[PDB]
């Protein structure tokens, strides 16, 4: 109920600092 | 989030770094090798000079 | 399927493996999540292990080596003992190792094999590229060093080059793959986008280097309107080279399609052609999921767009 | 409630509509989803198409063209057939088309004047900004430019000028829309935000061209502490030019609302003058959202805080 | 679990607190989160407030000033009455308010008393760094001046010191926390993370300006391979210099721990010495959330990691 | 139960990327 | 059931320009 904020903000920043890491 | 901002500012130094080299003045010693460039690791051996140097 | 690390097989502890490229990504990468108990605890796995991913390949229905790298990172969670990797060939050391170069006039390929020879890289014989490529100093990573003279190579009529790994370097051009796939057999969904966001109909060259070269070489303004952009590259020091340089840039906007597979061709990667429908694609980026049921997601887009953007 | 394109008439088939506009944005921005049936597939809408949004104005009640701008972008769902736009104005063309000019001292309404004419972009009588700017030379984009120069007549005690396409392009003042509306009766939800972020209470100019004009000219020092800046531009060549520029950067930091309406007010743009409570405020930005309930989400500021951030 | 305010005690109406630090952040950041009926409507909380957080310490079991610092920005809520603020200690003024300074031969101690003494700031005793730094001219922020002098500082050889408000400003050295708390007891997760992200084997430095400095200090190049940089500063004007600032960049890679612990430690702040397990690590990031049930997060790292990214 | 997470990642996806081409 | 979304972009929304102000 409460947990999909953690986990989906979590996803958020991996992928966000997966591309960035990747591109760059 | 804190990761992201630290990655991306680390890219920003990276990117003004690389727009920033290969312009400007820059201080240098000439050599028998060729003109030696205060920061690069090599010699230019093909340069030009302005025509009041070229003085006898 | 199979995991082989140095010596044992952890493929009997991976949740998932997630093999992702892009055509501008620094690697090949693979993100295998595994669950962590004694037994995998034993072998204390290190980042720089070695790490090679075999599986059934598609064409031939052979186990063959998809993925050979090593361990970038390694990211443990305690409370629950999930190890989580993600794998990088070994293109990553090229990307984080700078070093200063200089260049005189050469091609693409000798510099590729300057560096490899300078840095002990081992590679196939290399792709004459053709092109020639103006005298420049570099500074950045020997990978984008790499790529910069690619993209210089892709200006100037030369074919689009992509640098990948496996176990020797390897310069892939990117319509080059052995089977064009076809993925509306398999399509579970697709996104076609099309745009003007980066279109290019104009291109007024102006030359920081002599041969005074400018001009203007309009290829579409009739029809998408004047989308002019300036190039002012010192490496542009010729006619001809401005005319190539300006025609390897119009294109008709961003033309891409977000393709969405159910079944994991386990070959494709980064720059293949591709088929969708009857029109044939070039794989801007793949990510495969290997999960319980294999799955793969791609993004494709026409030659013009690539090089426009990418090159 | 009525999508024109080229011919036809797609109301019929749009589950929901959203006019966005930022204060700084590149254009005007309507983004229509569509479901896309075999008879909307028939006509083919492509890229360039012309939309034109027509629907009751709030002022009269008459229908009148909300929004006349062109599809910048496609994306087109094949699971569900679900055609979704990204619809522009005409100014999106001279955000994207580069160009170089070199200008004399002038103002800023002969420069767009100027741009208008070498493009052959239609435009109504452009209100004339008064001020005189410095001599330049410019390299972005056409939109670039216009907003530089804007930018640099807002600095030297200009107006605040902002340039919308519509039909004709047209240079609108920030704060001479026809009806200051009052959205206290319709307040969904207001968010007051205030802070010192962006707070300048003292700038020391440091003149990089001469009339050597140097100087600091504090304005609130005692009250919130000399959060202090340093403007450097080669365009203020003048003491008065230093001091209105100076005049120009004052404010107590970011002052804004985050207003949410249950009624869309249709006529509502960015720049527009419009009242919360006794107050009077700027449109940073609105976000229309025309679902089956029209709907409107607004941010808005204070004049001092537009003019140092935006300006 | 007291919030004095100016006056009032403003603890019977918050509905949590988050104390965070960073520690490259600009300053030690509170971020409270009130309701706001018409008891706190009527005190009319603005910006600039000084709000002293006052709570039981975990050293002496004492009330002890945790926080002191001013309320940088308020956000207000009309339809649900919750005041939200954001508070920040006193170094978020000298990271807003620019200055130019030139500077001779020195070291960073006597530039921190110089800022002080020029913008009137109180700061106690400070640390004497020993470090003496090359002749610059700095126009950034008056924090950015500082930690630039620092990171000057921290290459060529001198301790890692950051500079922290509380009434005073303190220049705190990082590895000189009082009590070394062990987090393993109250070890909610945890998750260890290596990489060899911006791991750095090698450094070929390129003087850019003499006593020609040139050299290369490759320190680990047989294990991890030759991860080569290049530092190409003016700063380094020096042999010594130029082997100090290599010796303090190389490092294994990304080496920290995402620490999360059910109890609170109220006095770990960024730079501190803490240990997990029988190692020790220093506070690269701290988050506290006193809620209901007071909780912390941190995110530690080794030395190496930390000298070579944050300075 | 689990496509929330492809839904608002798309979400924020294009909403990050719709801002940084409006105002960029 | 639709309110998630809203959370939890302006939660994403918050996250990030407060790290970027704060790193900035």
């Amino acid at each position: 109920k409460e947990e999909m904020i953690q986990e989906l903000l979590s996803q958020v920043e991996s992928g966000i600092r997966e591309a960035l890491q990747d591109i760059g | 989030f804190n990761g992201i901002a630290r990655i991306l500012k680390e890219n920003m130094n990276k990117s003004v770094a690389n727009g920033t080299f290969g312009m400007g003045c820059e201080l240098a010693e000439i050599t028998a090798n060729g003109l030696k460039v205060n920061g690069y690791k090599d010699e230019i051996q093909d340069y030009l000079v302005l025509e009041n140097l070229t003085l006898k | 399927k199979i995991i082989l690390n140095g010596k044992y097989d952890i493929a009997n502890f991976n949740e998932g493996i997630t093999l992702s490229e892009a055509i501008d990504g620094v690697a090949y990468k693979m993100d295998v999540s595994l669950v962590e108990p004694k037994q995998l605890k034993d072998i204390n796995i290190k980042k720089g292990d070695k790490i090679i991913l075999i599986d059934i390949a598609y064409e031939s229905k052979k186990e063959e080596t998809i993925f050979d790298g090593v361990v970038w990172e390694t990211r443990r969670s305690e409370k629950s003992k999930k190890l989580t990797l993600s794998c990088r060939e070994r293109t990553v050391y090229m990307e984080e190792s700078e070093e200063q170069y200089q260049f005189k006039e050469n091609t693409a390929t000798q510099r590729i094999e300057y560096y490899c020879k300078q840095w002990n890289i081992p590679y196939y014989n290399l792709a004459n590229t053709g092109k020639k490529l103006a005298k420049v100093i570099h500074k950045t990573n020997i990978l984008d060093m790499i790529k910069k003279d690619l993209k210089e190579t892709a200006t100037k009529g030369g074919d689009l080059f992509r640098v990948r790994m496996d176990n020797k370097l390897k310069l892939f051009k990117l319509g080059t793959n052995a089977n064009v796939y076809k993925l509306d057999s398999i399509l579970e969904d697709a996104n076609f986008t099309s745009s003007f966001n980066d279109a290019v109909t104009s291109v007024k060259v102006l030359g920081k280097s002599k041969d005074p070269i400018i001009g203007t070489y309009k290829k579409d303004a009739d029809k998408f309107g004047t989308l002019q952009k300036i190039k002012q590259d010192e490496k542009i020091k010729n006619a001809k080279e401005a005319k190539k340089a300006a025609e390897a840039m119009f294109n008709s906007g961003e033309e891409t399609i977000s393709v969405d597979c159910a079944v994991d061709i386990n070959r494709i990667r980064a720059g293949d052609k591709v088929s969708l429908k009857s029109k044939e694609y070039y794989v801007i980026d793949v990510t495969h999921t290997l999960d319980s049921r294999p799955k793969m997601k791609l993004n494709i887009g026409s030659l013009e767009y690539i090089r426009r953007k990418f090159y």
